């Protein structure tokens, strides 16, 4: 996994995560949408077809939060909720 | 507020509830199961004898497609980064006589055919099949061959029956024939969808007014089977780490940009 930053502005960031794919590309960017201060938050994917694969990120906010604070609270709040799913899990099963 | 309900454990598969999550969620728990949960597969073939009726590379995609035992145990199959061991699966046969998944012998005992019974290909007399099949971790989005089993989900509703409806009795009578929760009051019954609902074509017309389905807001129901390489439930509780890892290697990497 890697962070390439392609371009910033004001309240923008738009990076590649290597090493990633659509199911956490997906899930950050819908978790992302929870937060009232993101505006737009999306991906596409770079290079589908070849080893080369890899998501391509926008994220803007309104500016009460930089993309960087939304990217840190959108990721955490998944770890969070993989960690209470994986508890409940483990309840169910062991 | 998260709960699970187990409701049928089959072979090779189970059938739960999930509640208190949400549709990306959901998505991102089917997607990480078929995509991401590494497994043990033939990567690589080295014949040194081929005098069967077969192509090489047709006995080779055989090899990958066989379910692997994988011992998550020993290794970690949350890990971002898999380890490359590497497992020697080998061959040395002659016919006459069909050589079976059974009939590898594997480097390494917890890593080999979990079903010893899948035909490979057949062997005439004197003809003889000799090579080293090479067995790595690897994850579905890079071939199907490590792909660990599949996942089949769908939001758990209601679907709510007037009485008012014409042979409403059909629709009880059909959901208690496939096992499916029905409640019945003076109004209406009332369908827990644990599985498909097939509603006949006869009762369509009804559709939004004596009959309406209603999603459970949060919960879905799952039906997941393995190939075979790893238990159901370890499946699930893998992708689950998974989502953990990847989140926390990504704030990571995010606290470099500060730097």
């Amino acid at each position: 996994m890697r962070i390439e930053v392609i371009r910033r502005e004001e309240n923008l960031l738009e990076f590649y995560l290597e090493g990633e794919d659509h199911t956490f590309a997906n899930l950050l960017t819908e978790t992302l949408h929870e937060n009232e201060h993101v505006t737009f938050a999306g991906y596409t994917i770079e290079h589908p077809i070849t080893m080369a694969r890899k998501p391509r990120f926008k994220v803007v906010t309104d500016g009460k939060i930089t993309p960087e604070k939304a990217l840190e609270e959108a990721a955490q709040k998944i770890f969070d909720r993989a960690r209470e799913v994986l508890e409940a899990w483990k309840a169910a099963i062991e | 507020m998260v709960e699970f309900k187990i409701l049928e454990k089959r072979p090779d598969s189970i059938k739960f509830i999930v509640s208190g999550v949400d549709v990306p969620f959901a998505n991102a728990l089917r997607r990480t199961i078929l995509s991401e949960v590494p497994t043990f597969a033939v990567d690589e073939v080295e014949f040194l004898e081929n005098d069967s009726a077969l192509f090489d590379e047709i006995i080779a995609h055989r090899l990958a497609m066989i379910p692997l035992t994988t011992p998550h145990e020993r290794f970690s199959l949350d890990a971002l980064e898999l380890d490359d061991y590497t497992v020697t699966l080998s061959l040395e046969a002659e016919g006459p006589g069909m050589v079976y998944s059974g009939d590898l012998k594997s480097s390494d005992g917890d890593v080999k055919p979990a079903n010893p019974n899948i035909p490979i290909v057949k062997l005439a007399e004197g003809q003889r099949l000799t090579f080293n099949a090479y067995a790595r971790l690897g994850r579905g989005k890079d071939h199907a061959k490590w792909q660990p089993g599949f996942v089949y989900y769908k939001y758990l509703t209601k679907i709510h029956v007037s009485k008012d409806v014409p042979d409403w009795e059909e629709l009880k009578e059909l959901a208690e024939r496939r096992g499916l929760p029905v409640e019945e009051s003076d109004e209406e019954i009332v369908i827990t969808t644990i599985k498909a609902f097939y509603l006949p074509r006869k009762f369509e017309e009804h559709m939004g007014k004596g009959i309406r389905e209603e999603i459970v807001p949060g919960s879905f129901v799952f039906t997941v089977e393995t190939n075979g390489e790893l238990p159901v439930e370890e499946i699930v509780s893998i992708a689950l780490k998974i989502l953990m890892r990847k989140s926390d290697r990504f704030i990571n990497e995010l606290h470099k940009l500060a730097d």
